Parts: structure tokens; C-alpha cells; sequence
């Protein structure tokens, strides 16, 4: 539980990777806009019953542009 | 090789259908090859019934021949029969030789040795016939003919491997038949495969008498026919596994009681010493 | 009696001879199980004329439908066990052909061959059965696949094969047939290029025929 | 105690101790009395080669973790078992 | 449908006439029209509301609803430009109607194809994020029963490779990742891959042999 | 420790169980 | 004898990866047989 | 009808956690391990 | 694809050959192909023939194979280059070679080919004493096998001369096949119980019927059966299937879980067959064994249901059906050039059933009661039988002794009897003190006159061997 609050706040600490799902369980316009929505996940915040209850040249066609962003 | 025949086919009342070749010209020698095809085919009751045998399906090749007049026969017949001089000729044609090369070649060299002194060798065994041999090894025939051709001949894998296993063990039976029985001339123009299952059949088996005196011999070099073709063909690990110990196995089986094969052998012997003495 | 003579007299002059044989199909199915015990005894003096008819007639078709028919009218004719005990020899071909086709065949096919090998005794059955058993052998050794496949009758041919025993492995009398090129000289090919390479290589012109 | 270039053992040892303790072979054309002859052979940069051999020696359970003192104890308890069968089968 | 009986469970599945479920069905299409237009402020509601989109998507059978739901997810990812629906989970939402492969009626699948067609064809789009995770739609797209679709995402597949052969045995061998193909027989399409290397042009003879 | 046991382990390996004497 | 409709649920599963049990060894290169569906892969590094 | 519990103890002496974790169980009286 | 990779592979750059062998091998053992095992061609046979084609240029290290093979049905495929690249190694070194012939020889045990197995392996060893042991194993004389195999350890002990670890495993593990042809089951009960091999403690109780009329020591099995059974194999679930019906038996389980047991074990059987060569093999004896011995334990599962509900209320005239099924039993054999153990086996089993039907019978008494014991002393005959003709030393002699202690003699058991004792002429020499005491006093003529002509006849032979010629022409003239 409360999985993407953990990504949330990863997110705005300042990892804006993908963490996996092992890591939770142990700027523009738009990036402007997000991080500021994304202020205010919160644990109990309208969740009070939930709170107290818990190489390789060429190519090809999928391959990433330019990669080099590895998560915590 | 040096015959030819036409191959009738019979439709049995049950569907089956049957294969005869008619030989019009038939060999002087027709009864005694039947008489050995009878004795053996006696013999097979015993390797049926017998266990180190039937556990590994030994028997011997003998097809079924039927004389319709002195002159004339008729032989049980498979259709996918090669001879060893046919695998021979056939790389010969692909390979641009001439099939007479290796011949020609002995008797122009023992001709031209011949003409010069023929002794001061160790007491017989010729030392240039054994340059001879390795001379016609290096320049015409190597060792990798008949292999070459049956893996050519199939082209999965799985029906090689299974022919080669039948083959050996075929090859064990017929050299048991030919060491026991004394039979001496054995061309390659005389074995026969099949290549639709790794079947062997001997051709033209006769056993071999003394002139001089009644009695069986053969005075040759060899004890029997195992040229560096059909080791090469088996193969090492084969012929350790299997060759050698088939031989074994079919003379435990059929000397178990050693009356046994006394009592199946008198009649033959006394058949073959009433021709001798006529 | 007349019903079926006239059938089968009648099916050699027809315009649609396979309509006479639609219409016994249509009897056969009727009188099924050993309620008609009248009807049998009528019927026996007709068995092996019918038998032998059918025979001919399946060797003779071109369409898998047309042997279907016959098969099915071969392995459902009307009549009591003991009583085709003799003519078993008229059933071995049907089986075989059988035992290779659509479900309800094969389940047929197995009924029927469980039953011979249930009421009879191996001194009696197995020269019956040798001129057809290594076909019969390998049709049966097609139906033992795992789950996905109709486990009706894999588990209906492992019970048959136990039920035979020690004869389910001794019933070969050839060694093993293997397939074999006439010739070892090479096939006929053309050539192609490689858009990255120098040379031709050779294509078979064998492959989709 | 005799000393051998790997080993050695006391006068009265029918085994040994090694020191570290507390032709062609494997070729299937070689000849000795007791089996055929093989008709292939007459009558009678170190790191790439250690990585080829790597690499062929893949998913090889017991030789690739390899790349040796037998002591015989299930022999000899064999030996302890059949002897201890024979004493007591002797009583009856 | 799979004829399995039914149970006493009080949260059992029943049944539903047709003029309810018709007018179930409005209802649902109204309330999805109104929740979608206030997507820039949906705040806390919106992942329940991508959450049962994709619970339709996965189960419902109506044609209407599922149509309707694909053209909302299409103007999301082509012809939106504000911010999104938290951005790159329009992906997850896509990733739920590969489950159309198997529906016994292609007319979803073929709307899903044709979309997933019309995203790999776009030049803006090319080597970016959304290329990347459509992977598995589009190798679903080259396995296609349709001719013309393979034909399409096989054409597009072959552009884009170089035309050397080495290259190509290469990419087949360590460039590709099969996993979505694993249960059927995708060797198929690497040969065809492969055959792509090859000049098509000149004529061809056998050999004078 | 270690070694102790391994030796042991040994001797005893090689005195089949205190069954033979080798130091004779 | 029986062969009941539909197979029942565990008779019908995929097979797994599965161990070497029994304490033998495995590696042997000797005329021992034993054999389970499907074995699991050694681990491995190249 | 019994396991001698006593010869895989002594392989403590002979990843490498997983190694001697086994001796030890055994040892305590851990059947299951 | 077969026609297609050999052209493709010859355009590759020498230079970047091992970066592709490397990545076939990557991608020939991925997990997801494990969706596709039970297709006729799948991708992993496909890539094995096409690598296979161009061997020589392209390698792939054979346990690899070896593994593939076994899995995905491409036996033949993995034999051609392991043979190949024993006649002819890519490599230079002892290690390369030692592994190949290891592969190979793996194959060639798990296909049933012994001759093969055997010749490769005396091409290989060091010892002559592995090499005789090896070819009396061939031959089927087990004794010789034996005393060969701890000769050669009890010189490899001296230290002297070099060896492998290969022959020194393969002398433990071929002294104890040689132990179990030769019945020596109860030293190996000691043995497994001592090394904590399991399956081998389960074959050696197995072997001892009145071992499992116990509750306790049924209930230590039980738990036995339980550890090996993470890793199920046919055999394994025979076992269960085996621990299952004695737990009906005994009114500890319901009909249905029986089914559902043997139900498990005939789809294993099922996937295992589906796994061999389309053409019948030596491998496919054993699995049409154990289908026979699959039915036989439904059969067994009816008997001991029918039991139960007929003599809870004591009533006879319910031996019939008992009869009826017991000789139809009677007509299912193996045949007799058959692996011995097959036929341990069934021995086995047949005496197990027979105990079940003697315990629920006996009890009730205070002739139809006595049918059991005449069933185990025709199957003991009939084994005897086949172990004579298999020149088994002593294995003949020592199962016709353990028949005298029998009690209900009657006719048929007095006529098997007779039958045993005809058969105990084995005609072999140094037996003349054993036929001179037979000769002196042995049983009653009275019983039938075929059986006193025969034993006459057999008298004058014997009298005829030791040099009586007229005590023999008078005997046989009798």
C-alpha cells in the first residue's frame, strides 16, 4: 500500500526515475506544473480509516534515445 | 555387375504384395547355396529362442528360392539393394576416375618386378606388394569412400544413424556365417545392402573343399573380409560396442550344448562329402 | 431383406449411388445394440456378401468423406459378437483407417478394438491381426500426447496397451524402415545474391511444391 | 616413511598422504592389446586459448567448477558391512 | 457461454436484460463523456477513473463503449496538448487492449492495429518513449492473421533495418526480444526478416548441370 | 578446530576406523 | 479405468523447473537413469 | 527409516553461507532446515 | 530456416563469430521457451539443425545440447556433432575432449544403448581390470563384473599408478547395479541407509512385504515418500499411488483421492512418452511396463473394494470373481528376454496383492480360503523359470527353497510342488551327492503315473551320466 505516494515523493525529493517495485516496498511548464501537483501526496490526507488500518552498431525500432537514467 | 533380371510383383489375397527377380541363366552351384540357406535358416530357431540374442534381434539374412526347372529360379527379392562395387563405381563417376585405374596399376608394377629378381625377400611376404598397397591407398582409394556415400545418401540424420546400428550387427552375422562355413571368395561384387533398412545378404555361398582331400579349408591371408572401408564406415566406438561383441554373443548361443550343433551339422556335411566324392 | 439386397444391387445402375448407402447408414444407426435379436437372425445370411461389398468399395474411393461412410458402415453393422468372431478379418482395414481420422472414427475405432482384445485369446487374435499390425501399432502410438489433447483417448490407448502386455513390444517382424535418396550427386538449385557480399550461392528448387 | 614426488606414506600404509592434505588422453584413436585399432591413425595469447576453453566447457556440472584425494570410505564400508553380515550369519 | 453452473455467492455474476443494459450502458457513456472534459483538475479521482477505464476495456464486450473509449485514448495521445492523463499512463491503458488478440471478433483488434499502425508512422514520434513501450503491440501486429496488416507491419519492419545480410542475421540473433512471441512459431518472421537482404531483381536459370 | 577435525577425519579415513595399525 | 470429464485441477498444470533430489550426485557419467518433465537450468556465465 | 543426521554435519569442514548454514541446522535438531 | 542459416552464417566476418556463438547460446537457454515444449517443430530444434549444419564454422559447446536435447526432442541432432567431434576434436586439449565424451556418454545411457555405452567407455579407461569388468557387464555375468570392479579399487588403493575420478565413480556405481541384479538387497538397505540415498532405501523396502503390515513403519515410509516428492518422476509416483491403495485398504482414504492419485501419475507417464523419438526405441520398454503396472493397480483398487464389501458381512461364493481376475492376470507377462529387474518387479507386486487378499481371508476361517498361496507358489515357479534361463547363479535355487514353508497342502499345491521338484533337476555336474540322497527317499510315486515315468526317466538319465549303464536301460524300461 501507499505505493504512489512513495513515487510521488521520490519524485519530488529529486528521483525522477523508476524505482522498482522492491525499492518502494523496502524546469519547464509542464515539469513545473507536475511538481507542484505532486507536493501535496501526503500519507493521511483524506485517508484517515487507510492510515490507522496499515556493442551493438546499427539499430533497430524500439530502441531507447539516449538511456543513461538508472534509479536508487 | 554381370547379370541381368526382370522383377516380377505378386498381390496377395490380404493386400500384401511380393517381389520375385527370375534368374534364367542360373549358376551351375544353385543346390549347395540352397543347402546353406536351409542350414541357417534351421540355425535362426535358435537365436529366436535363445536370450543374449533375441534381446539384441541377431539373425541371419536368407531370402527364399523357389527352382522351376534345372535352368531357372526364382529369388525373394529387395528392391533397395546396392553392392559395394556399385558405391565404388558410383564415386568414380562423380570424381572423374577411371574404375580400372588400381588394377592396371598392380599388374603394370608386378610385371615390371617380375621381369627383375623376385626373391631376397624375408621368406614370402613381399615387401614391394606392401609399397603396392600403400602406393595404390595414397594415389586411388582412400579410406573414406563408402562413408562419404551413405552419409550422402540420407539426408536427416536419424535415418543414418539408425542404418549404420543395423549395419553392424548385420555385419557380425555374416562374418560368423562366412569364418564358420569356410566360405573363401568374397568379391565386393558378392555383398548386397539394403538401403531401405541396413540389411546384408551374401551372395553365391559356397563352402570351400580341399581337391586333394575331402575337408574344409580356405588358405588365405585374411580369416575374413574387414577391409579399412567398412571399419571406417562402422566406426571406432561401433565396432568396439557392437561388432565384437555379436560374434561372441551368436557363438555362446549356438554352442550351448555343443551336441546341438553336431546334430544340425551332419546331414550338411554328409551332403557335402557325397558331391565331393561324385 | 429386400431393403438391404436392393440397396445394393440398386447402388451399380444409381445416377447417385451414394444415396443407397446414406439410407443404410440410416438403418444401421437404428438398430444398434442387441435389442433386435429377430432382426440379427435375419440378417445373418447377408453378413459376409455385405462385408466383402464394402471392402471393395472402400479401396475404390477418392474423397475422404466417401471413406468415412464406409468406414462407419463397416464397423457398425448389425450383428452379435460370437457371430463375428469369423469375418474378422473383414474389419482389420476399416480399423486401420479408422483409428487415422476424425474423433467420433476414432473413438469408434477403439470401442471396437478393446472389445477383440477383451473376448478373445492371443493364439486366436494375433495371426488375425499381423497383416495390419504395425500399421495398427503406430496409428495407436499417435494418440499419447499430454493435456491439451483429448484426454480420452490417450488414457482409452494406455489402457489398451496395458491390457496387452508383454505383446504390446513383440510384434515386429521387419527391421525398421528408413528413407533414402536414390542419388548422392547434388539437387537442383540457382543461384542468389547476398546485397552485402561478392559471390552467388545456390537456392534449392525444392521448396514450396 | 617413503617419500615420493607428491606423496608419501608409512612403511606399513596400504594407502598415501599427499603433501597438500591435512598418449593423447582421452583420445578415442589410441591402441593398447586389449581393444581394435583405429583406422584413422597408422597400424600399430594463452588467454584466448584458457577463454575458447571456457567457453566450451559450459553447463559441464563437474568440470567447469574445476577448471582430487580419494579415500575410499564407500568401499570401505562395504567391506565393514559384508563382515559384519558374515559374523552374524555365523552364529546361526 | 462455458457452460459452467451456477453458485449460491451472493456476489455471484447475473444476468441482465437487454433494455437495462442498454440504458446501463448510456448512463456509463454520459458519465465518462462528463468526467473526461475536467481532466487538468481530476487531482486525487483520476487514477480510479484510468483504474475502471481499463476494467471496461479488459471485460466489457459492448462494441460502442469500447470504440468510444479507444477514440478518448487516441485524442489523449495524438491531438492533446495540455497536461496529461499523468502522463506516459495513457501507455498502461493501452497495454490493456492487447487482450482483443483472443475476443472471437476482430473489429476491436483491427481499430487497436490501425491505431498502433498510425503511431509507428509518425515522423515526430520516432526513437522516443512511446515507441519503446508499444513494443509488444506491435510485434502482436506482425503475427496478425489479417493478410494486409502483417503485410503493413512487416513493410514497416523491413524499412527500417539496414539491407546488409551479417546485419540482419545479427539483429535476429541478439537485437530482438521474443518474449511476446514464445508460444507460437516465430521463426517465420526472422526468415522473412532475413529474405529481406536479398536482391530481388535479376533473372534467375538453374544450373547448366 | 578446523584442522584439527579434518585431520582427524583423516586418520581415521586412512586406519579404517582404529581396524588397522599402520604405524607398525 | 475411469476417466472422468474435465481432469481435475492439479493433473493438469504446466510443468516447473524442478531440482535434483535424491543424494546421489549428478554429473556422473555412469549407466544410472533415475527423470523429472522439465529440469531447471544450471547457472552459468559467459 | 531413519536419516543419518550425522553425515551431512560433518561437511561443515569440507553461496558459501548456504554451505555451512545446513551443519548447523541439523546439528540444533532442524529436520525441515 | 534450415536452408536459410548456413548461407547467412558464411557472410559473417570471421572477427565477429564468437559475439554471435555466444548470443545463440544466450538465446537457445532463455525460461519463455518453455511455452512451446510440446510442439512438433519448435524454435529450439529449428536452431539447433541450422547450427548444426555448419558445425565446424559454428560450435556450440555440447552439454548445452545435451540439455536442449533431452527436452525439446533433439536427440539425433546432438548425437551427429557429439559423434563428429569425437572422431574429430576442434580443440586441442584433454578437458575439451574429456567433456564431449562425457556428454555423449550421458546420451547414450539415457537412450537405452548399452552396447554403445560400453564400447565407449572400455575405449577410454586406464585399468585393464575396468576394461575386463566392463566387458563381463556386457555379457550379462555379474559375478565376474563384481569381483573385477573391487579388484581394480583394491589396486588403485596401492597409490602407484594415476586415474580418473570418472573410473573411480564409475566403479561404485556399477558394483552396485551388478549388487542389485545379483538380489543382494540387504546389504544395500545398510549401505543406503548409511549414505542418505533415498530411492535407493525405497527400491530396498519395497522388497520386503511384510514390512508394510506395520502402521509405524507404513507412517515412517509415508514420510520418506514425502521428501522425494518435490521433484516427481514416474517412479516416485508409483510409489504414491502404492502408499495410496494400502491407505484405502485400511479405510483411511476415500476412493477418489486413489483416482486422482493415479490419475497424476498416468498424465506423467503420458508427458514422459511424448518426449522420445516418434519410432520405437529401447527407451520406450520401461514406460509400457509401467503402463501395465498402472492398470494392474486399478485392478488391485476394484479387488480390494469388492473384498471389503463382501466378506464385511461374511459371505462366501464371492471367489469367483476373485478367480476370474486372478487368471486373467495369469496370461500377462513379460517376455522372457526381458531385463530382469522387470520381472523382480513384478514378482513383487503380485506377492504384495496376494498377502492383502491372504490377511483378509485367513482370519475369517475360524479351500477357497487357501488361494493366494497357491497363486504365489505359480508366480515363484514361474520366476524360477526365467532366472534358470538366464543363468542367474543360485538366484533359481534360492527361490525354489524359500517355498517350503507353505501350509494348505492339497492337490494343486501338492502338483506345484512336484512341478518344483522336476524342476530342481538342472542337469548341472558336481550335483551327485544332492541326486543320490533325492534318489534314496523323496516323496511318493502314488500321486500320478506321468509324474513316477518322468522321474524314472530322469533316474536312468542321471544313472547314464555317472556310468550305470544297465541301472539306467533298466530304469527307463520301467
Amino acid at each position: 500500500a501507499n505505493w504512489f505516494e512513495l513515487c510521488q515523493m521520490m519524485y519530488v525529493s529529486g528521483e525522477t526515475g523508476e524505482p522498482s517495485l522492491e525499492t518502494t516496498g523496502i524546469m519547464t511548464k509542464e515539469e513545473y506544473v507536475t511538481w507542484s501537483e505532486f507536493r501535496q501526496a501526503s500519507f493521511t490526507y483524506r485517508k484517515g480509516k487507510r492510515f490507522r488500518e496499515w556493442l551493438t552498431g546499427g539499430g533497430g525500432l524500439f530502441d531507447p534515445p539516449n538511456e543513461g537514467r538508472t534509479p536508487v | 555387375i554381370g547379370a541381368s533380371h526382370r522383377r516380377l510383383r505378386i498381390r496377395g489375397h490380404d493386400g500384401s504384395v511380393h517381389a520375385f527377380a527370375v534368374q534364367h541363366p542360373a549358376a551351375r552351384h544353385c543346390r549347395r547355396e540352397e543347402r546353406v540357406l536351409q542350414l541357417f535358416r534351421q540355425l535362426n530357431q535358435t537365436l529366436a529362442n535363445k536370450k543374449e540374442s533375441r534381446r539384441r534381434d541377431l539373425q541371419f539374412t536368407l531370402p527364399l528360392m523357389v527352382p522351376l526347372a534345372p535352368h531357372i529360379r526364382i529369388v525373394q527379392e529387395d528392391t533397395s539393394y546396392i553392392t559395394l562395387q556399385s558405391v565404388y563405381e558410383d564415386h568414380c563417376r562423380r570424381h572423374g576416375m577411371n574404375k580400372d585405374e588400381p588394377i592396371l596399376f598392380t599388374m603394370e608394377k608386378l610385371r615390371g618386378l617380375m621381369d627383375a629378381k623376385a626373391l631376397q625377400k624375408p621368406e614370402q611376404a613381399v615387401t614391394a606388394k606392401l609399397e603396392v598397397y600403400r602406393a595404390i591407398q595414397e594415389k586411388f582409394v582412400d579410406h573414406t569412400i563408402v562413408l562419404e556415400y551413405f552419409q550422402g545418401a540420407y539426408p536427416n540424420f536419424a535415418d543414418f544413424w539408425l542404418f549404420r546400428r543395423r549395419f553392424s550387427y548385420q555385419l557380425a552375422a555374416l562374418t560368423f556365417m562366412t569364418y564358420t562355413m569356410h566360405i573363401d571368395k568374397r568379391y565386393p561384387h558378392k555383398m548386397n545392402i539394403a538401403r531401405g533398412s541396413g540389411n546384408i545378404w551374401g551372395s553365391e555361398a559356397v563352402s570351400y573343399m580341399a581337391p586333394s582331400r575331402p575337408l574344409f579349408q580356405n588358405t588365405e591371408p585374411v580369416p575374413f573380409r574387414l577391409t579399412p572401408n567398412l571399419q571406417t564406415l562402422m566406426g571406432p566406438l561401433a565396432t568396439e560396442g557392437i561388432f565384437a561383441a555379436s560374434v561372441m554373443a551368436i557363438a555362446r548361443c549356438l554352442t550351448e550344448p555343443e551336441q546341438h550343433l553336431e546334430h544340425a551339422l551332419t546331414l550338411f556335411v554328409r551332403d557335402e562329402m557325397m558331391f565331393w566324392f561324385t | 431383406v429386400d431393403i438391404v439386397t436392393k440397396s445394393i444391387e440398386l447402388s451399380t445402375k444409381a445416377e447417385e449411388p451414394m444415396n443407397y448407402f446414406l439410407l443404410l447408414r440410416s438403418l444401421f444407426r437404428s438398430i444398434g445394440g442387441g435389442k433386435f435379436e429377430h432382426l440379427y437372425k435375419q440378417i445373418l445370411p447377408l453378413l459376409e456378401m455385405l462385408l466383402d461389398v464394402l471392402n471393395n468399395l472402400l479401396m475404390a474411393a477418392r474423397k475422404p468423406a466417401e471413406r468415412d461412410l464406409y468406414v462407419e458402415l463397416c464397423l457398425t453393422v448389425p450383428a452379435r459378437l460370437s457371430n463375428l468372431l469369423p469375418h474378422l478379418s473383414f474389419l482389420m482395414r476399416p480399423l486401420v483407417v479408422a483409428l487415422r481420422a476424425g474423433t467420433e472414427l476414432v473413438g469408434q475405432g477403439l470401442r471396437t478394438l478393446e472389445l477383440c482384445v477383451d473376448n478373445l485369446t492371443a493364439d486366436y487374435l494375433d495371426p488375425i491381426m499381423a497383416p495390419v499390425i504395425d500399421e495398427l501399432m503406430t496409428a495407436l502410438f499417435d494418440h499419447l500426447k499430454p493435456h491439451p489433447y483429448s484426454h480420452f483417448h490417450a488414457h482409452t490407448t494406455l489402457r489398451i496397451l496395458g491390457k496387452l502386455g508383454g505383446r504390446n513390444r513383440k510384434f515386429m517382424t521387419e527391421a525398421l524402415p528408413v528413407t533414402f535418396q536414390q542419388y548422392v550427386d547434388d539437387r537442383a538449385s540457382f543461384d542468389l545474391r547476398l546485397i552485402g557480399s561478392k559471390r552467388d550461392r545456390a537456392f534449392p528448387a525444392h521448396l514450396g511444391i | 616413511v617413503h617419500l615420493y614426488q607428491n606423496h608419501f606414506r608409512f612403511d606399513q600404509q596400504e594407502g598415501m598422504f599427499q603433501y597438500k592434505s591435512p598418449t593423447v588422453p582421452f583420445s578415442i584413436h589410441n591402441h593398447n592389446p586389449y581393444i581394435t585399432p583405429s583406422p584413422y591413425v597408422p597400424y600399430p595469447d594463452e588467454a584466448l586459448a584458457a577463454e575458447q576453453e571456457r567457453y566450451m566447457l559450459t553447463l559441464d556440472e563437474r568440470l567447469s567448477s574445476k577448471l582430487w584425494e580419494p579415500r575410499f570410505e564407500r568401499f570401505k564400508l562395504i567391506e565393514n558391512i559384508k563382515q559384519e553380515h558374515a559374523e552374524k550369519k555365523e552364529q546361526e | 457461454a462455458s457452460g459452467l453452473r451456477p453458485q449460491a455467492d451472493p456476489n455471484a455474476p447475473t444476468e441482465m436484460k437487454a433494455y437495462d443494459l442498454e440504458i446501463q450502458t448510456n448512463l456509463i457513456l454520459k458519465a465518462i463523456e462528463v468526467t473526461a472534459m475536467r481532466m487538468e483538475i481530476l487531482g486525487d479521482n483520476r487514477r480510479p477513473f484510468l483504474s475502471v477505464l481499463a476494467t471496461i476495456v479488459e471485460k466489457s464486450l459492448h462494441i460502442p463503449l469500447c470504440e468510444k473509449i479507444l477514440e478518448m485514448v487516441e485524442g489523449w495521445v495524438f491531438r492533446s496538448e495540455g497536461t496529461w492523463p499523468t502522463l506516459k499512463e495513457k501507455t498502461a491503458v493501452l497495454h490493456k487492449m492487447i487482450s482483443f488478440e483472443h475476443r472471437t471478433d476482430p473489429t476491436m483488434l483491427h481499430k487497436f492495429l490501425n491505431l498502433v499502425l498510425r503511431i509507428y508512422e509518425d515522423p515526430k514520434i520516432t526513437r522516443t518513449e512511446l515507441t519503446v513501450r508499444m513494443e509488444h503491440a506491435f510485434l502482436i501486429g506482425t503475427r496478425a492473421q489479417d493478410v494486409e496488416m502483417r503485410n503493413k507491419f512487416m513493410s514497416i519492419f523491413d524499412k527500417c533495418l539496414s539491407k546488409t545480410a551479417s546485419a540482419r542475421l545479427a539483429y535476429v540473433i541478439l537485437g530482438q526480444n521474443w518474449d511476446t512471441l514464445a508460444d507460437s512459431y516465430w521463426l517465420a518472421q526472422a526468415s522473412q526478416l532475413l529474405l529481406g537482404a536479398v536482391d530481388m531483381n535479376p533473372t534467375i536459370q538453374l544450373h547448366q548441370d | 578446530q578446523y584442522q584439527l577435525a579434518r585431520l582427524h577425519e583423516q586418520l581415521q579415513a586412512a586406519t579404517n576406523g582404529g581396524r588397522t595399525n599402520i604405524f607398525k | 479405468l475411469p476417466i472422468p470429464k474435465v481432469l481435475h485441477d492439479k493433473a493438469i498444470q504446466m510443468p516447473q523447473p524442478v531440482p535434483n533430489i535424491g543424494g546421489a550426485g549428478s554429473g556422473r557419467p555412469t549407466y544410472t537413469s533415475g527423470q523429472p518433465a522439465l529440469p531447471k537450468t544450471p547457472a552459468f556465465q559467459l | 527409516l531413519k536419516m543419518n543426521f550425522d553425515l551431512e554435519i560433518r561437511k561443515r569442514y569440507a553461496s558459501n553461507i548456504e554451505s555451512r548454514m545446513l551443519p548447523f541446522c541439523y546439528e540444533a535438531g532442524l529436520s525441515s532446515g | 530456416w534450415v536452408a536459410l542459416f548456413p548461407m547467412f552464417w558464411s557472410a559473417v566476418p570471421k572477427e565477429d563469430r564468437p559475439d554471435l556463438e555466444r548470443g545463440l547460446v544466450t538465446l537457445l537457454t532463455k525460461d519463455y521457451h518453455s511455452r512451446q515444449m510440446d510442439k512438433r517443430p519448435n524454435v529450439v530444434q529449428s536452431l539447433m539443425a541450422g547450427a548444426v549444419k555448419t558445425w565446424p564454422h559454428c560450435k556450440i559447446p555440447p552439454h548445452v545440447l545435451k540439455f536442449e536435447a533431452k527436452t525439446y526432442d533433439a536427440w539425433y541432432t546432438a548425437l551427429h556433432q557429439l559423434e563428429n567431434a569425437a572422431i574429430k576434436p576442434e580443440i586441442d586439449s584433454a578437458a575439451v575432449r574429456e567433456s564431449n565424451l562425457d556428454a555423449l556418454v550421458d546420451l547414450y545411457s539415457t537412450l537405452g544403448e548399452d552396447d554403445l555405452f560400453y564400447g565407449t567407455w572400455r575405449r577410454r579407461c586406464q585399468f585393464v581390470e575396468t576394461n575386463a569388468g566392463l566387458s563381463y557387464e556386457q555379457h550379462g555375468m555379474w559375478e565376474k563384473a563384481q569381483r573385477m570392479y573391487e579388484s581394480a579399487q583394491i589396486k588403485a588403493r596401492t597409490g602407484v599408478i594415476p586415474f580418473s575420478e570418472a573410473e573411480y565413480m564409475l566403479w561404485e556405481d556399477h558394483w552396485v547395479l551388478c549388487a542389485q541384479k545379483l538380489q543382494q538387497w540387504e546389504i544395500l538397505q545398510d549401505f543406503a541407509k548409511h549414505e542418505n540415498f533415498q530411492d535407493l532405501l525405497l527400491e530396498c523396502a519395497w522388497r520386503n512385504t511384510e514390512y508394510w503390515q506395520n502402521q509405524e513403519n507404513r507412517d515412517q515410509l509415508d514420510t520418506v515418500i514425502k521428501g522425494v516428492m518435490d521433484a516427481p518422476t514416474p517412479r516416485r509416483y508409483f510409489f504414491q499411488a502404492f502408499m495410496s491403495l494400502l491407505k484405502l485398504h485400511n479405510k483411511q482414504e476415500t476412493p477418489q483421492d486413489f483416482n486422482r492419485v493415479v490419475d497424476e501419475a498416468i498424465q506423467l507417464s503420458i508427458r514422459k512418452w511424448h518426449q522420445l523419438p516418434k519410432r520405437l526405441t529401447a527407451a520406450h520398454v520401461p514406460l509400457l511396463q509401467n503402463f501395465q503396472q498402472l492398470v494392474e493397480l486399478h485392478d488391485a483398487s476394484v479387488i480390494c473394494q469388492s473384498l471389503a464389501q463382501t466378506n464385511a458381512s461374511n459371505l462366501d461364493v464371492k471367489s469367483g470373481e476373485l478367480k476370474l481376475l486372478l487368471g486373467s492376470w495369469r496370461d500377462r507377462l513379460p517376455n522372457m528376454w526381458d531385463d530382469i529387474v522387470a520381472w523382480q518387479d513384478l514378482v513383487t507386486w503380485r506377492q504384495h496383492v496376494f498377502g492383502l487378499i491372504n490377511a483378509t481371508y485367513l482370519q475369517l476361517i475360524p479351500s477357497f480360503a487357501y488361494r493366494g498361496y497357491h497363486e504365489t507358489a505359480w508366480i515363484i515357479n514361474r520366476f524360477a523359470h526365467v532366472a534358470r534361463k538366464h543363468a542367474l547363479p543360485e538366484v533359481c535355487i534360492s527361490q525354489l527353497s524359500r517355498i517350503y514353508t507353505l501350509p494348505n497342502i492339497e492337490i494343486q499345491e501338492a502338483f506345484l510342488k512336484l512341478r518344483e521338484q522336476a524342476k530342481c533337476h538342472y542337469q548341472n555336474p558336481d550335483e551327485l551327492t544332492s541326486g543320490l540322497d533325492v534318489i534314496n527317499n523323496t516323496n511318493l510315486n502314488y500321486f500320478s503315473a506321468p509324474q513316477k515315468a518322468e522321474f524314472y526317466t530322469l533316474k536312468g538319465m542321471f544313472l547314464e551320466k555317472l556310468g550305470q549303464k544297465e541301472e539306467a536301460d533298466t530304469a527307463f524300461g520301467t
